[PDB]
């Protein structure tokens, strides 16, 4: 009864708040790496998840009421931007600038949240 | 104008083949991206007569079986005559590369996707040359 | 001196095709660019006789739909044969190189830009040779 | 009603500030990397931004009468400059020296600008 | 159709060769990998009629003995034209390669393991090239 | 079956070359390697019937007198033809490639060592073809 996130929940929810920030702010559109398309019309992003790191020492151990053991474990994952038309380094430095926003984070990186 | 050439070949024997047009769509609900999760729509159709010819040389990449750091995988392709157009992908779109079905080394049947069209557009008959590349071996190509 | 060559052939149908020339202008008031805001001038015109064809190998570079990163994108490019003068650019001036409108593998239609150009002038006969390579989608050339 | 100058005013303005300041102190003709075009006569320079490095955490923060948020990060662009007949090399030092002399970048870098 | 090629010659001479089928199977009882102890299963044959034929050029690769710095190593090939038909590796199953004994430079006898194999499903005779290449001396190939 | 090729030719100049097999022995009591002091026997022979000719390009590879750190060195090549059976190097054996004695471009005379072979198994006549490389000045081979 005592559930939890699991790693597959929480890297799949990563990529998708990533998808969201982009459109959301730049105003281009946003394509991932894990199927390919015939190349889309107008300007936009590609994001791709290149590398991730772990972090060797548990953290955190959680007891389930019979016993079992969830371990957590930090780690890092390095998301890789491509913007290939229209103004492309003007968009991506509007995501950077985007972080420093705080309404505009809270839709999407809410306290709490685990990324 | 031609003539011969614009009527069928009485001499050198001709078959029939299958294929199938391709598309894409979106299926998530809520991802913001284009991909979504992709399916494709297919609906089947048939060239009116071809010749199916093999690569002529022996190149490493020709070659039918390849060792891998995995294990042996497996690779094949086709030069075809056609009097059928087929189309390739065109992007900014929603169409994929057509397809078509035909025998492989290893005695099965598997999905061909044509990659190169060749086309006269000066002279008028309805001839055509295509090149195809097996789909890779599990899975429905891209 | 050259007779038969002199004169339009009588067996190989030959057919029309449409063209545009091309310049460019300077729009910014104030940006100290020779660049500023580029704007094309076009003028058509068309050719009195041309002959179309493909490209005869199936090197990777000369296939129709290529696999990049971002995706399938798309190729195209012909040969010609035609009794037309079409020039290319020249350094130091506003004249670009010029571009003809022909049927592609997608089945659409696209303008094609000249590459290179033959010319035999201790002949006389005016026939000339073009390469040719389709404008990349969605733009307008360079 | 409290307006700003964003980022893509500021960023396509040093662009231009750039190029009259090499055309009024070398001589030659300029052009940008945007967009091609045949060869010109004659001596002349190339402008590109080929780098944009940014600054993490924001520095200021300006808060509109009705509460809105405008945040301010410092950057960093680099330029690279290319100089194709006659002396380059005596026609680029000269743009190095130009940014030592008062009066000529008082025209083009007034005190308060944003670069 | 065709039909003088739907028969055998009656010029050049044609010899037969024997072959063998190969499997793989996994004997280890507790390791828990798909590879375990790998073993292969043989089945005889023999092709019906053959022509062998050795590398055309002289290129480094095609040399019988090769200098290595730890000695000097065997290499041999050969083309083959056939009317059996005989089949490479498929993936996703236990099915290995055909291979087949023929002499060396050696003066002995060998194993040939067949790397590609040509056909003409559109023509209908039944007529096959492949290619070859020796097993390493000392193993029985993979 | 070859007829007219199984008999030796009326028309074209014909010679005879001598040869030489090559073994190794190992000669050191003491030293725990396969290598030891290494030795070379001979036994002599001489083929039946010949042809020299030499490589037909002029590839910076195959020029006689070749410029390096050192000095002037010295290379040598051959296509042969004949009709006696000669052996390249088996490995995990003791016997090494065979060597024959030709002129060479300075005038004297020369070993060249064998490396390859071909054989056509299925047509029965006894015809071969060779390619040899002058042993470096100095030594004798390997």
């Amino acid at each position: 009864p005592l559930d939890f996130t699991n790693s597959d929940v929480v890297m799949g929810a990563l990529t998708k708040a990533v998808g969201r920030l982009c459109l959301d702010v730049t105003g281009y559109d946003v394509v991932e790496a894990d199927e390919t398309i015939p190349k889309p019309e107008g300007p936009y992003i590609l994001v791709d998840l290149s590398l991730l790191t772990p972090l060797d020492w548990a953290t955190n151990e959680v007891v389930d009421e019979d016993g079992v053991v969830h371990t957590a474990h930090n780690y890092t994952a390095s998301y890789t931007l491509t913007a290939y038309r229209g103004k492309p380094h003007w968009a991506l430095s509007r995501v950077h600038q985007a972080f420093g926003l705080p309404f505009l984070r809270e839709k999407y990186f809410p306290t709490g949240s685990p990324y | 104008a031609y003539s011969l050439l614009s009527s069928r070949n009485r001499l050198i024997p001709r078959v029939e083949v299958q294929c199938r047009k391709r598309e894409w769509v979106k299926t998530d609900p809520d991802s913001p991206f284009l991909n979504g999760g992709r399916e494709v729509l297919y609906t089947p159709f048939t060239a009116v007569e071809c010749t199916v010819q093999p690569m002529r040389g022996k190149a490493i990449r020709d070659q039918n079986n390849q060792l891998m750091i995995g294990g042996e995988e497996d690779y094949d392709s086709y030069t075809v005559y056609s009097e059928t157009l087929l189309f390739r992908a065109r992007e900014g779109t929603e169409h994929l590369s057509d397809q078509m079905l035909l025998p492989d080394s290893g005695g099965g049947q598997t999905w061909f996707t044509v990659m190169k069209a060749d086309m006269y557009p000066s002279s008028g008959v309805p001839r055509y040359r295509y090149y195809l590349i097996a789909v890779p071996v599990g899975t429905e190509g891209g």
